[PDB]
């Protein structure tokens, strides 16, 4: 039933756990007032049964004391999170009954050894180090708190230049420092290729730089590159540097920057097929 | 027109604000900036056929990625953060959604509008496909409202516990989101409202993957983002959600 | 029954941010809906407001969900139970002793982040909270901002990542660190700042809290917030015990 919190003496811990699981640990949004009462009613049923298991004189202590110990431990673990006060007050009366009836093994082996007295900062987020530890609870029948002792104690020319000069720096300044190395890359390439008829060595050195200058341009803004690369191609073709055109500019895809090489572009952007479509060549892509 | 205008902000934000963290207005989009992560919490856009139409007067080639000086220096992403990071500077408010004027487009290139996105297979492909779809929605709906933003979603580990984990790049520790969303409302000719919402992972996605597979209930985006979208619309008054009729 | 609004008094030195700001009777909170914990809380303390009061009994207070938060973003007791984490006050209950109600309001789960219990929440973090309260003996007024951090670590690959646990069905974020940034006002009207970052982990009871003092600007850079932005840092007399000169 809805308003019944039955904990049988057959499997007390299991009956107790089912009530918590269904009435308290609900992963649906519930009024905290409801949840608090649900736990208070489960707690009260648990306390009743523990008291009976220990003192009723039915059954055998062998069996019933073990049942009480297990239920007490499970119940206390929940009380530390949901409601330590009722547990803290009741556990004092339980001890007092335990001692009066001279159940000293249960006092020593269970309540003391398993530290099942009042909840405190060792076991509950409802407490902290400035609260008074429940040391005194345990100081009965020759026992002390197990925690008592603890408390007493408590190309590469271009690269290197880019590595040196390229911190909160205004865009236009950093733009210019990038341009200075960009212009300096463009001007030596034009020398290497057009001071006369370029050697195989100097065609390699021009292609070397142009690939890395393109890569950097694709990040810093390839708009200058995209204009100028057309001028370079036209001069390559006027000077008849066919070897340079085919094996370097075409083969290594040194045309305009695009979505293949740069985050300035995406899918919908038109690829630069037309740039490569000279001297019989085609774009190295698709 | 050429600056943030009170009438336009109120037009863009017709259906409410997803959140109120560090909200900034540009000429044609609205941005909430996440100072901790150095990327937006969200951006908001109101698209029409006119505003997404190709305009000869808009040259995207004149636009460069630049630091946003209206953000305190401690919380600005910089080009240095993204350089050789393995990530693109990915627009939240896409440059193609803002073609009424050059400056409208220019303003999408502030690094405060950027988040690290996988390039090939996402920013440049699959994510663009979603962007292109939202623009094409203007041919169905006269007005298309869209909120775009990052997510940082948990995964399970060998210990059985759940964890959020993400790379942060550069000296400014720019966060790399695990996923991105778009939550979209179109207004039809009659007074009907239609919602779409997508969540796509920030990773290489196959080019043959249709964007439809990334459709998610809007409430699951809300729960993950810590935001409420289109709060002025009761969801019981939508006509469809991800192509599915509402009661 | 003072005339100026309490939120205005507490927030004298600025707002670190303006996301989802709630004013309680004696503290101010900005709530992080994505993480289901605060971005920050702010308190203004005096000797009176932190003094032991017969009329305030912390044991009468209950941890409760904040019904003013939308259901999607609300942390719940079920999220913390057997998580391995305490429900950790950002605005500590011991800081708000003028009235029972002021104390009760710090037990809203919206004021909580997951905190390591023994060795942290219950101990070292409490030691810092007690230190901030003790400052009201030196300074007439003590202003303090407390909040979570989610700090990156570097891995074998030379890359940096932010990693943190999320607990319960409501995926409540477990911060990696917490800070307090504190300003005391002297009787000579001079301003003194302190600034701590502590890891959300077991800390030895032997560890002096001074070990955890860091420059305030480091906390700001990491938090994505500005603290006491109405004080020019050249206006301060000391920062973490050292003279500004
Ligand atoms: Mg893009
Ligand atoms: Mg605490």
């Amino acid at each position: 039933a809805q308003n019944d919190y039955t904990i049988g003496l057959v499997d007390p811990v299991k009956d107790y756990q089912k009530l918590i699981e269904t009435r308290v640990q609900v992963d649906e949004i519930v009024d905290d007032d409801v949840t608090k009462e649900n736990f208070d009613r489960t707690a009260a049923a648990a306390r009743d049964v523990i008291w009976r298991l220990l003192f009723d004189e039915a059954g055998t202590s062998q069996s019933n004391t073990e049942k009480a110990s297990q239920l007490l431990e499970e119940y206390r673990g929940d009380a530390c999170f949901y409601d330590p006060t009722p547990y803290n007050e009741w556990i004092v009366k339980l001890r007092d009954e335990v001692l009066k009836k001279e159940l000293l093994d249960f006092w020593r082996d269970v309540l003391v050894k398993k530290q099942l007295g009042p909840c405190w900062s060792r076991d509950s987020d409802l407490f902290d180090s400035d609260d008074t530890p429940p040391l005194e609870f345990y100081a009965h029948a020759g026992c002390t708190a197990p925690f008592a002792a603890s408390l007493k104690v408590r190309l590469e020319e271009y690269r290197t230049l880019m590595k040196r000069f390229v911190i909160i720096v205004p865009d236009s300044v950093h733009q210019a420092s990038v341009k200075k190395i960009a212009a300096a890359a463009r001007e030596i390439i034009w020398k290497l290729l057009f001071d006369g008829t370029p050697s195989a060595e100097d065609q390699n050195k021009a292609a070397e730089l142009l690939q890395e200058y393109k890569g950097d341009a694709g990040f810093y803004g390839p708009d200058d590159y995209n204009s100028w690369i057309f001028n370079l191609r036209d001069e390559v073709l006027t000077k008849e540097l066919l070897d340079f055109w085919r094996d370097k500019m075409v083969k290594m895809e040194l045309g305009p920057s695009c979505a293949r090489d740069s985050d300035y572009y995406d899918n919908e952007d038109p690829l630069p097929f037309e740039f490569y479509e000279k001297a019989g060549c085609k774009a190295p892509f698709e | 027109s050429l600056t943030a205008t009170p009438s336009r902000i109120g037009q863009i934000m017709k259906y409410g604000f997803p959140g109120l963290d560090h909200v900034r207005s540009h000429s044609d989009y609205v941005l909430s900036y996440d100072r901790r992560n150095r990327v937006p919490h969200w951006v908001f856009e109101h698209l029409t056929a006119e505003s997404v139409a190709k305009n000869d007067a808009v040259d995207r080639s004149k636009c460069d990625f630049k630091q946003d000086e209206s953000i305190h220096p401690f919380f600005r992403s910089q080009n240095t953060d993204y350089r050789r990071s393995g990530y693109d500077r990915g627009h939240m408010a896409a440059a193609g959604n803002h073609r009424l004027h050059q400056k409208h487009c220019d303003e999408t290139f502030y690094l405060s509008n950027m988040a690290p996105q996988v390039g090939q297979g996402f920013n440049r492909d699959a994510w663009n496909t979603l962007e292109a779809h939202v623009r094409r929605l203007t041919k169905t709906y006269s007005n298309v409202y869209v909120c775009t933003g990052p997510l940082y979603l948990p995964h399970k580990e060998d210990d059985g516990k759940s964890y959020v984990k993400y790379e942060v790049i550069g000296a400014n520790t720019v966060a790399v989101p695990t996923h991105f969303y778009k939550v979209i409302v179109g207004e039809s000719a009659d007074h009907k409202l239609h919602m779409e919402s997508y969540v796509m992972p920030n990773q290489v996605i196959s080019n043959d993957t249709p964007i439809s597979v990334f459709q998610v209930p809007p409430e699951s985006v809300e729960r993950s983002a810590g935001l409420l979208f289109f709060d002025q619309i009761n969801r019981k008054q939508l006509t469809t959600i991800n192509g599915k009729k509402v009661a």
